[PDB]
DNA sequence: CAGTCCCTGTTCGGGCGCCG
DNA sequence: GGTCGGCGCCCGAACAGGGACTG
């Protein structure tokens, strides 16, 4: 077996164990002949190697069609073999994006073939990539093989393929510096502000390069006219799009449907602003089966509606300009979601997106908006290397209130207003000092563990009162319940004091929404008082009336 | 030609297996220069993907600093190495560091990259550099001489450097001369002046044999942060039960509070604003209070075996208290900053410079890094705390949401 | 007292999308 | 078909830790 232009990447096992020893599936007519047909021409080009009975290991192998091609692939399910191997650190950190790409003269893209057929494995490890090819009839031996380059289903391929074809673009790119090369697994976007002959040039340079070393440039991959499509997308010397989406357009609609109608929107959300998959995702909620048919809700039929005529429309993004300042600015579409763009003009997005993440039971608008910033950020740094500024629905005052007087360590980059309703504002203010002249409401409630039954009140400086019995509750939803009880029976000014460190984590944070019904009713009767001062006490240590509220509510 | 110091992880543990966070456009321009420079000296070399370990690495730019610095984040690989550089090769903290009237603190980390490491060890040091947009794959390196900020350097390099200071350490016997980590701590008594002079002597001292910085403390001016009560003439309901509440919780502290007379003043049922005179045996309970708080805590005392922790309170108007301790209760060292860089604008920024303040203290005194409980939101601290990131070492952190219960720590 | 118990947050594992 | 790796999303479950109360 000849030797192969390109340094093999070593491999071991893990400590320990041994290879792969299964037997193969029974495999259709059609499949086999297939796959003899590809493996006798692989053994002709040095790819695969027959083997003796010195060779104690094997693993099933397969075949699957190729899209809009008669050719075949051919896989091996290494779930054995990947197992045990070692474990292999993945250089693909992410996926580019053209939004972050830059005008360039000239473009190029090419697609190698057989890429991975193209990269050795390592001579060591061979032995342990066997396999059994059954013949047409069962009580044939069989023929099997063992694999000369990266097959196709092993774990480690994609890892050694991107490190290696990263080695010997390097020589290219040491003496080109000014050419751009995008490496994604087999692909390679080349642009450059050369002049559009000494392009040309340069791109037969790197087709010789590479095929110094075994790889192969086929001129029907190869791309010289725009558009060009790159990564899934469509890319035109000012502008980019992506490419078709088609949405299933089902009349009885199962989980496993939705999951492919969800994630085709998500991704759509990057340049086809305004897509909500709120009340779709409602609906994968509490489900069991990808065979369960599910109806549409009124609310999920609706959204479907506006997505699906959002994709109407063309739309384009544009690309990335080094001289001009980068934007982001958000909208608060619906309860718990937002969508924003980042450009660099207006109206001539580089891309769009949403977060709608809850996270807690308790929260606001603004902690949605101080967490979709920082989505955004990162997004941006991953794309553009920098943070955009941000044009935000919420008022320089309204922030400046809320980090100040937040416990927590808050912050937003560089940022200014922008007057686009709904704006996101804090709905109540707890007063810092007790208010004067205002009922004094001292609140408490408890429960038992067993019964499950509770009281909870208040006692005021106007001897005023009141005791309700509760059932089927717990400890925390009394004391809640009897800071609900102070609120609905106090006019428009109230001092309210409480001995439940629960129950004023809760209500201290201003949250507007919350999973309880019972916060929320909280919420609304907050957002109806003009001044509220809550307080703590410690509890059995006989304070003021909440030592009196404390034995009305004991049992 | 030199001989290399044989590493092993402790038992029982692989090495780190820590993701690459995204960076910059200015940080991975600075990356590659000093990477591609520091593989034309042979520091580091290229890897590949059969090397499973991984550690994360950014910049950063000293305080009034122009030139970048190349940063790992061995924290991962720091734990699982522990046993070497405590049990074989430690280094003893002198004690009479924290008295001096001056500490200079210099960064030595250049002399780390004289010194091969083991073979068998270098698998462990590997990182990946990003790029933007993902335009190229991850450009991975492994280091090839004693890596900046591991734990295990300063201990190999450790006879080497005693040999270097010792004719400056016999010239100068008064001198206080503290190693952790890539920086060297040398504290004096010395007037100002011929303090930096003989800092300057050092410097030209270390040149000499193939070595600069400078960052001025004075632990003697050190403060606490004692827990104080206010001195109202006229006390109302609210006044008196916020001083309860805080009594209280200082008990669990001071065992000797009481809060008996002045709950006896809470007895009806009264308006928050109401003022109440203090009787005759509640005035003498606050005042023992009082001298209570001036009394340092019972029983309190440094453990060498123990990890120390640190809590850190956001008191508002540029305002930041923070306590050490190992035991729940047995503050070693409280504290307050104001006026920090950022101060009435970033909150972050603040909290990245009391972390790095706080640990600084905590190196001079005991010569550990606590372990951290930021009040921050984990994903707003990991967006922007490498922005104002200004120190060779990283302290190790959780984050908690205590909401405010009765301003102990500030009045 | 150590043990539940009530609550809230995090991590992970399981789907789909996209790319090669 | 039921191969691999990367990234994104959405849900549930499983795990974790911190309180408060009670045997």
């Amino acid at each position: 077996v000849p030797i192969s232009p390109i340094e093999t990447v070593p491999v071991k096992l893990k400590p320990g164990m041994d290879g792969p020893k299964v037997k193969q599936w029974p495999l259709t007519e059609e499949k086999i002949k297939a796959l003899v047909e590809i493996c006798t021409e692989m053994e002709k080009e040095g790819k695969i190697s027959k083997i003796g009975p010195e060779n104690p290991y094997n693993t099933p192998v397969f075949a699957i069609k190729k899209k809009d091609s008669t050719k075949w692939r051919k896989l091996v399910d290494f779930r054995e073999l990947n197992k045990r191997t070692q474990d292999f650190w993945e250089v693909q950190l992410g996926i580019p994006h053209p939004a972050g790409l830059k005008k360039k003269k000239s473009v190029t893209v090419l697609d190698v073939g057989d890429a991975y057929f193209s990269v050795p494995l390592d001579e060591d490890f061979r032995k342990y990539t066997a396999f059994t090819i059954p013949s047409i009839n069962n009580e044939t031996p069989g023929i099997r093989y063992q694999y000369n380059v990266l097959p196709q289903g092993w774990k480690g391929s994609p890892a050694i393929f991107q490190s290696s074809m990263t080695k010997i673009l390097e020589p290219f790119k040491k003496q080109n510096p000014d050419i751009v090369i995008y490496q994604y697994m087999d692909d390679l976007y080349v642009g450059s502000d050369l002049e559009i002959g000494q392009h040309r040039t340069k791109i037969e340079e790197l087709r010789q390069h590479l095929l110094r070393w075994g790889l192969t440039t086929p001129d029907k991959k190869h791309q010289k006219e725009p558009p060009f499509l790159w990564m899934g997308y469509e890319l035109h010397p000012d502008k980019w799009t992506v490419q078709p989406i088609v949405l299933p357009e089902k009349d009885s609609w199962t989980v496993n449907d939705i999951c492919k109608l969800v994630g085709k929107l998500n991704w759509a959300s990057q340049i086809y602003p305004g897509i909500k998959v709120r009340q779709l995702s409602k609906l994968l909620r509490g489900t069991k089966a990808l065979t369960e048919v599910i109806p549409l809700t009124e609310e999920a039929e609706l959204e479907l509606a506006e997505n699906r005529e959002i994709l109407k429309e063309p739309v384009h993004g544009v690309y990335y300009d080094p001289s001009k300042d980068l934007i982001a600015e958000i909208q608060k579409q619906g309860q718990g979601q937002w969508t924003y763009q980042i450009y660099q003009e207006p109206f001539k997005n580089l891309k769009t997106g949403k977060y709608a993440r809850m996270r807690g039971a308790h929260t606001n608008d603004v902690k949605q908006l101080t967490e979709a910033v920082q989505k955004i950020t990162t997004e941006s740094i991953v794309i553009w290397g920098k943070t955009p500024k941000f044009k935000l629905p919420i008022q320089k005052e309204t922030w400046e209130t809320w980090w100040t007087e937040y416990w927590q360590a808050t912050w937003i980059p560089e940022w200014e207003f922008v007057n686009t309703p709904p704006l996101v504002k804090l709905w109540y203010q707890l007063e810092k000092e007790p208010i004067v002249g205002a009922e004094t409401f001292y609140v408490d409630g408890a429960a038992n563990r067993e019964t499950k039954l509770g009281k909870a009140g208040y006692v005021t400086n106007k001897g005023r009162q009141k005791v309700v019995p509760l059932t089927n509750t717990t400890n925390q939803k009394t004391e809640l319940q009897a800071i609900y009880l102070a609120l609905q029976d106090s006019g428009l000014e109230v001092n309210i004091v409480t001995n439940s460190q629960y129950a004023l984590g809760i209500i201290q944070a201003q949250p507007d929404k919350s999973e309880s019904e019972l916060v929320n009713q909280i919420i609304e009767q907050l957002i109806k008082k003009e001044k509220v001062y809550l307080a703590w006490v410690p509890a059995h240590k006989g304070i003021g009336g909440n030592e009196q509220v404390d034995k009305l509510v004991s049992a | 030609p030199i001989e290399t110091v044989p590493v092993k992880l402790k038992p029982g543990m692989d090495g780190p297996k820590v993701k690459q966070w995204p960076l910059t456009e200015e940080k991975i321009k600075a990356l590659v220069e000093i990477c591609t420079e520091m593989e034309k000296e042979g520091k580091i070399s290229k890897i590949g993907p059969e090397n499973p370990y991984n550690t994360p690495v950014f910049a950063i730019k000293k305080k009034d600093s122009t030139k970048w610095r190349k940063l790992v984040d061995f924290r991962e690989l720091n734990k699982r190495t522990q046993d070497f550089w405590e049990v074989q090769l430690g280094i003893p903290h002198p004690a009479g560091l924290k008295k001096k009237k001056s500490v200079t603190v210099l960064d030595v980390g250049d002399a780390y990259f004289s010194v091969p490491l083991d073979e068998d060890f270098r698998k462990y040091t590997a990182f990946t550099i990003p790029s933007i947009n993902n335009e190229t794959p991850g450009i991975r390196y492994q280091y090839n001489v004693l890596p900046q900020g591991w734990k295990g350097s300063p201990a190999i390099f450790q006879s080497s450097m005693t040999k270097i200071l010792e004719p400056f350490k016999k010239q100068n016997p008064d001198i206080v001369i503290y190693q952790y980590m890539d920086d060297l701590y040398v504290g004096s008594d010395l007037e100002i002046g011929q303090h930096r002079t003989k800092i300057e002597e050092l410097r030209q001292h270390l040149l000499r044999w193939g070595l600069w910085m400078g960052y001025e403390l004075h632990p003697d001016k050190w403060t606490v942060q004692p827990i104080v009560l206010p001195e109202k003439d006229s006390w109302t309901v609210n006044d008196i039960q916020k001083l309860v509440g805080k009594l209280n919780w200082a008990s669990q502290i001071y065992p000797g509070i009481k809060v008996r007379q002045l709950s006896k003043l809470l007895r009806g049922t009264k308006a928050l604003t109401e003022v109440i005179p203090l009787t005759e045996e509640a005035e003498l309970e606050l005042a023992e209070n009082r001298e209570i708080l001036k009394e340092p805590v019972h029983g309190v005392y440094y453990d060498p075996s123990k990890d120390l922790i640190a809590e850190i309170q956001k008191q508002g108007q540029g305002q930041w208290t923070y306590q050490i301790y190992q035991e729940p209760f047995k503050n070693l060292k409280t504290g307050k900053y104001a006026r920090m860089r950022g101060a009435h604008t970033n909150d972050v920024k603040q909290l990245t410079e009391a972390v790095q303040k706080i640990t600084t203290e905590s190196i001079v005194i005991w010569g550990k890094t606590p372990k951290f409980k930021l009040p921050i939101q984990k994903e707003t601290w990991e967006t922007w705390w490498t922005e104002y990131w200004q120190a060779t070492w990283i302290p190790e952190w959780e984050f908690v949401n205590t909401p405010p219960l009765v301003k102990l720590w500030y009045q």
